[PDB]
């Protein structure tokens, strides 16, 4: 055994050993610090040097679900009260009272505008103003919006965004009777939105899609676009799209998807939520 | 033994008749009751379970366990919450398939290796002359049963144990239990208490030379004498191989590293806070990675190259492992007969005109040995033509002279071959002068007569050549033929006759004088009858012309391989069972006992006193019987063994060549014996390592050996010795190389758990790095040549200096492996920020990293990703981290090229290295660009700018590394050799 | 830029890559 107070442990003294382990490994932190500290000194703060592993955004919804699917009771209070609770504490930023004018925020146009920029990305120009977007523009539940109010006029409304990119300003299709086909939508300032999911083979039509925003249009006004960063763009507001099912039948699994068009928004098979977006919905009573 | 029974007593005591022998009615039955006249088979071979226990041997128990603690790694995360990673799966397959892949290779370059001594081992003879009823019977030997008298003719071997009763000039050549060469006589008298030594008796399978003897069978079957002295499976087969026991200790002391390490970091998961079940995963996964699947692949592959060299060499190696035991080799151990020399007896000296002309074993008479002009000479050939009385065979005109088998006696045989070495075709010699009268051959006149006529074909003067020890026929010559002129009895001539002759016989040698008289024709004319039973030649009133050396020599390249592995540090210790005079003169020829180093018997008779009078410790080297050592304890065998040097052993026994072996064993020694003999088979099994040969080793200690000498050359044992230096070198730093590649596997998983980071190295990618970019340059570093002083380096210690010690383990763990784990770091931080991850933002990540429904999260700059995009930059870091290590390795093998001389000074003339660095980066390049493999062994390709992150790491490695050579080279013994030299 | 960085040609250039790697080696281990 490892005796002691007769010659020591493992003779030793344990000094040379352990000083040249320190100074050893203090130079090494030492070089370490230097290569991350000049590499550090290659890259910009305003723009990362490589974007090209961010393809298209992907279009995530904000109500976040753990196994994708939205199952509630709508009796129940306190089956939905997660998911309200989220929408609202995710919300509670894009409120009235947080927008507000003298250099804040800014006045943007009512109608889709075009994706007016603010400059070049160097920091001559310190916080360039962003948009505003209130929660007046979602509704249409023949009262207020709030976020997630809880009725069962057919389910808890979900809104969906598009992943924020830095320097990027999607581009809407420009054609004359493409693959898509809605009622109304016009080719400039908006992405348009479709929210079909297994048609002719399952679902067989089971709920009726509304989506409103801003302009009327099912897409995302391009007034906003595009990201400037956020060291010189804090609280910038990304708009946001909102969709209702209001004829929806009960006790019924059923699988929705909404993807958004565009000439420079790509799809992917391996990722699921890249410019598509899929949700399980499942109501019981 | 029933040896001092008379020939009465033997006859009654097998009921056989000494005349009439056994009848059928008794032998047919005795023949069951006794068992059959063969050896016992050799212990049954597990052919199916030997595989089996070469992929459970010592180096494959770490694998093993290391493949069943990830199985039970993964079979824990499916029973907990839903984890679909089979990382830990993925590795336990292949950890598994690593030991069955090699287990596989291990057995098929093992079991070819005993494809041959099939071959080697084949003989049926099986034939006897037995009389049964008063008849003789050729009959087959298998069947031969005690109790029946049978007979012997010259040129056949012997069918089992005899009482010899009735000989007629009868020599048998054993060379096999006693180890001797020269043929001993046979007579029905007693000469020693010993019955191995005794006259009376014929032991089993000693074939005879001449003369016919009748004997009784005393022991036949596995009760003979070679029936239990070669049927000894001893103990554990050759113990742990000095190579085993190092495995051994790597394993059983450096899995502890595995266990602190694990350990250490198991509680500090418990103090974080992490979960119950978390924190085992944590710990099998940590003390699993600690495990290199590289090393039983590339130290298997390490050994064989070795065997297969050294197979060139014609040194057919059993074991794998037998490769190194042959290195270390603190002492060594041989013998006389067939080992030493060559069991054939040729001419050594011929002494003549006061001077001593020794024949040369070399094939051009090298250091003027001998005077071939001077008439003397010829008349000595023509001489040694005539009264040879031997026949060379027929047909083999093809074959080399000295290796050649003749019909004859052996001091004849030792004459045709010198004669014919010397002129020629002895056989017209023989033709051309005709024989006229013989003389017989046998040990009652000790000397032989022959009568032949001369050269010239004119004055065919009627000579009578003769041949014996002149310390018998002095007193029956008169004068002395030189050169002409005839010297009769006078003080000076015959005292240097004598002077001469006195150094022969002190060489163990039996010296054969030769002798002719020149019969005048004026009493004996030419039609003189001759009568070999009657009396009509001169006794006495004979003359000498010169003197023969029968002394056995030993090989060509024995002496300098011995005074190489004497100067090697190697003590060399030589166990024979002849006659002390003989073996001890043979030891001095050879160079076993230094030049001048007298013994106590020499001390002894320096003053002319009793050797009990002077001090034993007086004389280094000593010579002791075989009688004494059955009276010798153990004790007694250690201090003969420690206090002298270099000895040789005489007259020793199977038994006490096992005594022998065990002793030196017992004080810490590695021992290696090169017996050739049958007698030498208990001492190849119990020693570290047998060395047999193969031309003339015998049939029952070839197959108990380690090595077999296919060349019988000495020289390669030393050759091999060398080798297993070298080798041992080689696995060192090959070790090393592998062992230093282990921290940058385990860092990674450290830093992801404790730090929160994103995982910076996945498991396939450790399996890529540790089976496919480190496994050549890790062969290839057994390519490689030592330093030029491992030839005068001392044997090495097998307890101070090990094949991995502190020193390798500090090495490759605190300074290498930390400064490639940095440069991996390093480029995975370089590969995460140019991307949008600065490295303050990593910090607590890894929880929503990692999150399946989380495809929102903001990096530093703010933009968003989703799941699978951040996975995607998570791989490309992974192969960044391969391309990183392999970048490191490069300069991690090249500091590994060498110990202690630097890059610079030894240079870099392996050619098979470069391949290794070459190959290296090709496998890491294709295996990373090669497309439509992402998808499946989740690699993507990288900037080009990104190969280059890890060259200042490499650069910065090798100037340590060449600072660190540089100081232990400027100041020996210092502190930095003392703490760092591996 | 957000667009593709050089692929369906980076691919060729570390195949092209790892063969002159591998072809060399093998010329100096034979020669």
């Amino acid at each position: 055994s490892e005796k002691k107070e007769f010659l020591g442990r493992t003779g030793g003294s344990w000094f040379k050993i352990l000083l040249f382990y320190v100074i050893f490994y203090g130079c090494l932190a030492g070089i370490f610090i230097g290569t991350i500290q000049v590499m550090l000194l290659t890259i910009s703060e305003f723009k990362p040097t490589y974007q090209d592993r961010v393809a298209p955004p992907g279009l995530t919804q904000i109500p976040q679900i753990q196994k994708t699917e939205i199952s509630f009771r709508p009796n129940d209070p306190k089956s939905y009260e997660a998911y309200v609770l989220n929408i609202v504490r995710f919300l509670e930023k894009y409120k009235d009272s947080a927008q507000r004018d003298d250099m804040i925020f800014e006045d943007c146009g009512d109608v889709p505008s075009e994706p007016k920029e603010r400059g070049d990305f160097n920091h001559e120009r310190g916080e360039r103003k962003v948009c505003r977007f209130k929660l007046e523009w979602l509704g249409n539940c023949s009262g207020l919006n709030d976020e997630t109010y809880g009725y069962k006029e057919g389910k808890p409304c979900i809104i969906i965004k598009l992943n924020r990119v830095l320097g990027f300003k999607p581009k809407p299709p420009k054609n004359e009777s493409l693959e898509t086909y809605p009622v109304m939508k016009y080719n400039p300032n908006v992405l348009p939105v479709q929210c079909t999911g297994k048609r002719d083979e399952d679902k067989d039509k089971v709920g009726n899609v509304e989506y409103f925003g801003l302009g009327n249009s099912p897409g995302f006004p391009l007034q906003y676009y595009p990201y400037y960063g956020k060291l010189l763009q804090p609280k910038y507001l990304q708009p946001l799209l909102a969709v209702q099912f209001t004829n929806l039948t009960m006790d019924t699994e059923i699988r929705i998807e909404c993807k958004a068009y565009g000439e420079n928004i790509g799809y992917s098979e391996k990722d699921r939520f890249q410019g598509r977006f899929d949700v399980k919905i499942e109501v019981k009573s | 033994t029933e040896h001092k029974m008379s020939v009465e007593e033997v006859c009654r005591k097998y009921n056989t008749d000494c005349v009439q022998g056994l009848t059928h009615s008794k032998a047919q039955e005795i023949l069951a009751r006794d068992g059959p006249n063969a050896l016992t088979p050799p212990p049954t071979t597990p052919e199916w379970v030997k595989f089996c226990r070469q992929l459970f041997g010592g180096f494959s128990i770490l694998l093993w366990i290391g493949a069943i603690l990830c199985f039970l790694a993964y079979g824990i995360q499916a029973g907990t919450e839903d984890d679909p990673s089979g990382d830990n799966l993925y590795l336990g397959i292949v950890l598994a398939a690593v030991v069955i892949i090699t287990g596989c290779f291990s057995y098929y370059q093992e079991a070819k290796s005993s494809k041959i001594m099939e071959s080697f081992k084949n003989m049926v003879p099986q034939q006897a002359l037995v009389i049964r009823e008063g008849e003789k019977m050729q009959v087959n030997a298998e069947e031969v049963v005690v109790g029946d008298l049978v007979e012997i003719k010259g040129g056949d071997r012997v069918p089992a144990d005899l009482r010899i009763i009735s000989a007629h000039g009868c020599k048998v050549d054993n060379s096999s239990l006693t180890g001797e060469s020269e043929p001993q006589t046979r007579s029905p008298d007693c000469t020693h208490d010993n019955p191995l030594e005794t006259r009376n008796i014929t032991f089993f399978s000693t074939n005879c030379v001449e003369g016919t003897a009748r004997g009784v069978v005393v022991a036949t079957g596995d009760r003979t004498v070679m029936g239990r002295i070669a049927t000894l499976a001893s103990g554990l087969e050759v113990g742990k191989t000095p190579i085993a026991i190092e495995i051994e200790h790597f394993i059983q002391l450096i899995t502890g590293v595995a266990v602190f390490l694990g350990v250490s970091f198991f509680i500090l998961s418990l103090i974080l806070g992490y979960t119950w079940l978390e924190a085992v995963i944590f710990l099998i996964g940590i003390i699993v990675a600690n495990v290199p699947a590289g090393l039983l692949a590339t130290v298997t592959v390490c050994l064989t190259l070795t065997a297969k060299r050294m197979a060139r060499k014609n040194c057919l190696v059993k074991n794998l492992e037998a490769v190194e035991t042959l290195g270390s080799t603190s002492t060594i151990c041989s013998d006389k007969t067939g080992t030493l020399t060559q069991n054939r007896m040729t001419v050594a000296h011929m002494w003549f005109d006061n001077q001593i002309h020794e024949a040369d074993t070399t094939e051009d008479q090298s250091g003027t040995s001998f005077d071939k002009s001077s008439h003397t000479w010829v008349a000595l050939s023509h001489i040694a033509g005539l009264c040879n009385r031997a026949v060379f065979k027929g047909g083999q005109d093809n074959i080399p002279v000295l290796k050649r088998d003749v019909a004859g006696d052996a001091s004849e045989s030792a004459l045709l071959k010198c004669i014919e070495l010397s002129s020629g075709s002895v056989k017209l010699m023989r033709e051309r002068n005709k024989k006229v009268a013989e003389i017989p051959f046998n040990s009652t006149n000790k000397y032989q007569l022959s009568i032949h006529e001369t050269e010239d074909p004119n004055d065919n003067r009627y000579l009578l050549v003769m041949k014996g020890a002149p310390e018998r026929i002095l007193d029956r010559c008169s004068t002395i033929l030189l050169q002409g002129k005839e010297q009769p009895l006078d003080e000076e001539m015959k005292e240097a006759f004598q002077n001469a002759y006195l150094e022969l016989g002190g060489l163990g040698e039996r010296v054969l004088g030769f002798c002719h008289y020149y019969l005048p024709e004026e009493q004996f004319p030419k039609g003189f009858a001759f009568d070999c039973d009657d009396v009509n030649f001169t006794t006495d009133n004979l003359c000498f012309v010169g003197l023969m050396s029968m002394i056995d020599p030993p090989r060509a390249a024995v002496p300098d391989a011995v005074g190489k592995c004497r100067s090697a540090g190697i003590k060399v210790i030589m166990v024979t069972g002849d006659h002390p005079i003989t073996a001890k003169a043979i030891a001095k020829g050879v160079g076993i006992i230094s030049e001048g180093n007298e013994t106590v018997e020499d001390i002894a008779a320096r003053l002319n006193i009793p050797v009990s009078q002077v001090n034993p410790r007086d004389a280094k080297a000593c010579v002791i019987h075989g009688t004494d050592l059955k009276d010798f304890t153990s004790e007694q065998i250690d201090e003969i063994l420690q206090n002298h040097t270099e000895i040789v052993f005489a007259r020793t026994s199977p038994q006490q060549k096992l005594i022998i072996v065990e002793g030196c064993q017992r004080q810490g020694a590695i021992v290696a014996v090169t017996g050739d003999g049958v007698n030498d088979s208990p001492a190849l099994k119990k020693a570290d390592i047998g060395v047999a040969m193969g031309i003339a080793g015998s049939d029952v200690s070839k197959q108990a050996a380690d090595m077999i000498l296919l060349d019988d050359n000495f020289a390669s044992i030393v050759t091999g010795v060398e080798e297993g230096r070298l080798i041992f070198d080689n696995l060192k730093k090959s070790i090393a190389y592998t062992l230093t590649s282990n921290i940058p596997a385990i860092t990674p998983f450290l830093l992801f758990i404790m730090a929160n980071i994103p995982l910076p190295l996945g498991t396939i990618t450790i399996l890529c790095i540790a089976l496919g970019t480190a496994m050549v340059p890790a062969i290839s570093l057994a390519y490689e040549a030592a330093e030029s002083d491992i030839m005068k380096r001392q044997p090495r210690n097998p307890r101070t200096d090990k094949l991995v010690n502190e020193r390798l383990i500090s090495m490759a763990y605190g300074q290498i492996g930390m400064i490639q784990a940095l440069g991996g770091f390093f480029s995975y931080f370089v590969i995460l920020a140019e991307n949008g991850f600065l490295p303050g933002n990593l910090v607590g990540i890894r929880l929503n990293w990692d999150d399946r429904t989380v495809n929102d999260l903001e990096d530093s700059y703010g933009q968003q990703w989703t799941y699978e995009q951040r996975k995607v930059v998570e791989f490309t870091c992974h192969t960044a981290f391969f391309v990183s290590i392999v970048v490191v390795q490069w300069a991690d093998l090249i500091i590994c090229k060498t110990r202690r001389n630097s890059v610079f000074q030894q240079g870099m003339k392996n050619k098979i290295l470069i391949f290794g660095l070459f190959e290296e980066t090709a496998l890491a390049a294709f295996l990373s660009y090669c497309p439509g493999m992402d998808v499946a062994l989740r690699m993507y390709p990288l900037k080009p700018s990104w190969w280059f992150c890890a060259f200042p790491y490499s650069f910065l490695i090798f100037v340590y590394d060449e600072i660190r050579k540089l100081i232990l080279r400027r100041n020996p013994g210092g502190w930095v050799e003392k703490e760092t030299y591996y | 830029d957000p667009f593709h960085y050089d692929y369906q040609t980076l691919r060729i250039g570390g195949l092209v890559f790892a063969v002159v790697l591998f072809s060399v080696g093998i010329l100096l281990i034979l020669s």
